[PDB]
RNA sequence: AUU
RNA sequence: AUU
């Protein structure tokens, strides 16, 4: 059944351990998967973490705002936007960016490096595929990164509206144990592998439903080694079933309620609407994002 | 040199876009290639353009921006609208005509009242 | 490409050796795949197996004549038969059979053991799903079976005409000798393992276009053993790809010229037309078959 | 015990086994498994008993045969015709009632005009 | 990581 | 072998 599901998902026995880091081996590393005929790679990717994504409690709300770093390529195009496009309901606003010029069906397209993205506003949901090509040089020890992840770890805390979710891709030397610590200030957590791009070290460390404060203690750099232990014990076969039915594939419009947030006014109701994905916390006027350097 | 760099680099150059690909195609030119195209149902209402792929049974559903032969070029769009028709939203291409959306999308049109392409799927007139 | 493949062939390379007979030792031997939702284990192995004879040379004549034996089920229904009606030309005559008695969307349905079919018509195609359950009996060493197989054997020498072609199931122990030594009597010949049974030693022996005459010598023996080695080191992953497509899956009426046998009159032109399955030879007349003991 | 022998024999025993069945239907009998469904493209004319599998996107295709209360219980056929309308055939049920092909065939007519199951799918009469 |  |  595990080949039917869009991906797998970090057991929490998992995340329990307290493992040393150790070098990935993984048993298929490198294997390509076939994919349905013209399909991209990166379009079969994104579906599968669209598709795991719709079984999560994501907020939806009206005037929903996506904002997608990483999204341009080498070949100029952004698939992964064009799947979230897909995914997404109707009037979304959907913000991508990348270092590198590219073609989009993106409402706004923001070139240049992330940490010139600046804006006033929050967000509902943040997809980061960034990766730094010098991350495949040789190094001696597999240290937490910094670069982009950087921004990352201020964005979620500074422009992530409560309630609202993050995906964001990491590999085996692509990592930031900050990252790690902030899953623990979500409702839920995981390292989520897509299953047609299994043989890769590659996850997406999904939080659902932000929270703003700690909710769970969590040590990066011991739950990175734990990541790599469960990748190298687990071997998980390349598989693109999931990508046969597409019937049930957009994100449910719930029309999630969004309000304004008020000073200490985070009672247990609250929290308890903004862990079930009921409720986003923000303001709600236009959107203003800019890369002007 | 990476790929479709040469024949987006020569149709940028031109005055007339257009007219730059459809001569290199004329003249035996390979299409150009990465338009993204998505898994759906195939089981949509066929239209030439739409907010979600809406491909029926003998039609691809690619993302209208990489099929689109100015977005890929990075030059302006002499859309009579003064915007892109279809950056942002999704493109029906029949799949006899796949290997070459935006060749496609440049040689025909949509009807106004039904939304099919004209010639493939619009049976206003008949 | 090959998970995309409805199954495998055993190469040429593997035929051509000179093993002997050892246990089967297949990695994954056992394991269950996951099928489309509510199809039938028979549905989706008697899809794989004509989605492979699509890619072979079939003769496929008006008023074809497609026998089955082991059609029946312990479900009491015959997924097999559903599967060869829906893949066979509209009007082919299908008649199944059977030890044991039930349900079938076939012309006529035999029951008793198949040693009591009798028939004067030839047939074009020879489908056989047949297996002794005594063979799962622990026994000392994996010698040739008799059973069925020897039927099996006077059917395809008596009853199946020129240009005709079969498909025997065989497992390790479901074997026999003379039928492998009887598959270098037709033009082509291969053991097919589907991929939504690849963990099992289950064959079907392919032979494509009745010549008649030995064109290839084959010892049973060696030849089972090659098969045997060829499973033990080249494993398959179950797959069940193929069965996403089926808009091509009807056999392709070609309308194959049906002429009766004269003396002496195999000329190389004829064995030209066999070999393609261009040619059926045999009388067309209707069919009279009973199992009436 | 086998699957169905419990059923099967029961119906097989009355006089009127459409009958029994419903009422052993009605009585929260777990309804006769087994019916053999069919790989098909789901883009069918979705007609009721056709030579093929011929489901459109709301249907399941099956065998005849298996999907006959009277094939199933290997009794004679009341059909007035003097023959099975499923054996041989390919019987599309709607996804809906795709637990239970026995019952929906035995519950429901065909419209000899448009060949389509009365209320599930026939509109001759709307 | 952009199979 | 009828997962
Ligand atoms: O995309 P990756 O899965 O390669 O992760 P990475 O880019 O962070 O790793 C960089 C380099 O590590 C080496 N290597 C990584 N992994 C995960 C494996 C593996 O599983 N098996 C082997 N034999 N080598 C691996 C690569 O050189 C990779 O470029
Ligand atoms: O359907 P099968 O693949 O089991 O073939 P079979 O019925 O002819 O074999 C009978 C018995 O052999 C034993 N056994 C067979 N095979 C092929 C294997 C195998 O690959 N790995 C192991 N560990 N045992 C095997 C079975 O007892 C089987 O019933
Ligand atoms: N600091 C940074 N700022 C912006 N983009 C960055 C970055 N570091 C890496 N990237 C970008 O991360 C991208 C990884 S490739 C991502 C492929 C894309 N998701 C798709 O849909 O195909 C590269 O395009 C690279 O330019
Ligand atoms: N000597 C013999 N004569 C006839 N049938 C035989 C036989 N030996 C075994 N069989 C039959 O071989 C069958 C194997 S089970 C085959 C399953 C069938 N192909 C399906 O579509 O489900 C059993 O039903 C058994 O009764
Ligand atoms: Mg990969
Ligand atoms: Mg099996
Ligand atoms: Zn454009
Ligand atoms: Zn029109
Ligand atoms: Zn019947
Ligand atoms: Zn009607």
């Amino acid at each position: 059944s595990q080949a039917w599901q869009p991906g797998v998902a970090m057991p929490n026995l998992y995340k329990m351990q307290r493992m040393l880091l150790e070098k990935c081996d993984l048993q298929n590393y490198g294997d390509s998967a076939t994919l349905p005929k013209g399909i991209m790679m990166n379009v079969a990717k994104y579906t599968q973490l669209c598709q795991y994504l719709n079984t999560l409690t994501l907020a939806v709300p009206y005037n929903m705002r996506v904002i997608h770093f990483g999204a341009g390529s080498d070949k100029g195009v952004a698939p992964g936007t064009a799947v979230l496009r897909q995914w997404l309901p109707t009037g979304t606003l959907l913000v991508d960016s990348d270092l590198n010029d590219f073609v989009s069906d993106a409402d706004s397209t923001l070139i240049g490096d992330c940490a010139t993205v600046h804006t006033a506003n929050k967000w509902d949901l943040i997809i980061s595929d960034m990766y730094d090509p010098k991350t495949k040089n040789v190094t001696k020890e597999n240290d937490s990164k910094e670069g982009f992840f950087t921004y990352i770890c201020g964005f979620i805390q500074q422009k992530l509206a409560l309630g609202g979710s993050v995906a964001i891709k990491i590999t085996e030397h692509s990592w930031n144990a900050d990252l790690y610590k902030l899953m623990g200030h979500f409702a839920w957590w995981t390292a989520f592998v897509t299953n047609v791009n299994a043989s890769s070290s590659e996850a997406f460390l999904i939080g659902c439903n932000y929270l703003g404060k700690p909710r769970e203690q969590i040590d990066g750099y011991v739950m990175h080694a734990n990541y790599i232990f469960w990748r190298n014990t687990n071997p998980i076969q390349l598989s693109s079933y999931s990508l046969f039915d597409m019937s049930k594939f957009p994100l449910k419009l719930r029309g999630t309620a969004v309000m304004s947030l008020k000073e200490g006014q985070i009672n247990d109701m609250i929290l308890s609407l903004l862990s079930k994905g009921r409720l986003i916390i923000r303001e709600n006027n236009r959107v203003v994002i800019s890369s002007d350097v | 040199v990476p790929a479709n760099s040469t024949v987006l680099s020569f149709c940028a150059f031109a005055v007339d876009a257009a007219k730059a690909y459809k001569d290199y195609l004329a003249s035996g030119g390979q299409p150009i290639t990465n338009c993204v195209k998505m898994l759906c149902t195939h089981t949509g209402t066929g239209q030439a353009i739409t907010v979600t792929p809406e491909a029926n049974m003998d039609q691809e559903s690619f993302g209208g921006a990489s099929c689109c032969l100015y977005c890929r070029c990075h030059i302006d769009h002499p859309n009579p609208k003064g915007f892109c028709d279809l950056k942002g939203k999704y493109v029906q291409i029949p799949t006899t005509c796949a290997n070459d959306p935006v060749g496609f999308t440049l040689k025909n049109t949509v009807c106004t009242v039904c939304g099919m392409w004209k010639g493939y799927g619009c049976s206003c007139d008949q």
